[PDB]
């Protein structure tokens, strides 16, 4: 959640004041994967250490 | 009821704003007649003409 900060005015006496409601927004962040594979053969994995 | 003074916080401009300013407000209540009018004696000096 994200915004900005409110307005203010230099106003005099006996003046209604302005309207300064704030606007928001919202930063997105998806997730990706990432993966590797490695294939061997059997008679590499009983043999080699 | 007596003399009964109320303050109002706050006092709205023409958009439904405040305008930054306060009130006082006053205000009672009574009433009152004559029950009988053969009780008095009014003198009333007519100048007309």
């Amino acid at each position: 959640v994200s915004s900005a900060a409110v307005q203010w005015s230099w106003d005099a006496e006996f003046e209604e004041v302005s309207d300064d409601s704030p606007e928001f927004g919202q930063p997105e962040i998806p997730v990706k994967k990432a993966q590797g594979f490695v294939p061997i053969s059997i008679e590499a994995l009983q043999d080699e250490a | 009821i007596g003399m009964t003074v109320e303050f109002i916080p706050h006092l709205f401009g023409t958009n439904r704003r405040p305008n930054g300013s306060r009130g006082w407000f006053a205000y009672y209540r009574m009433g009152a007649d004559v029950v009988n009018p053969n009780a008095f004696r009014l003198l009333n000096v007519e100048t007309a003409s």
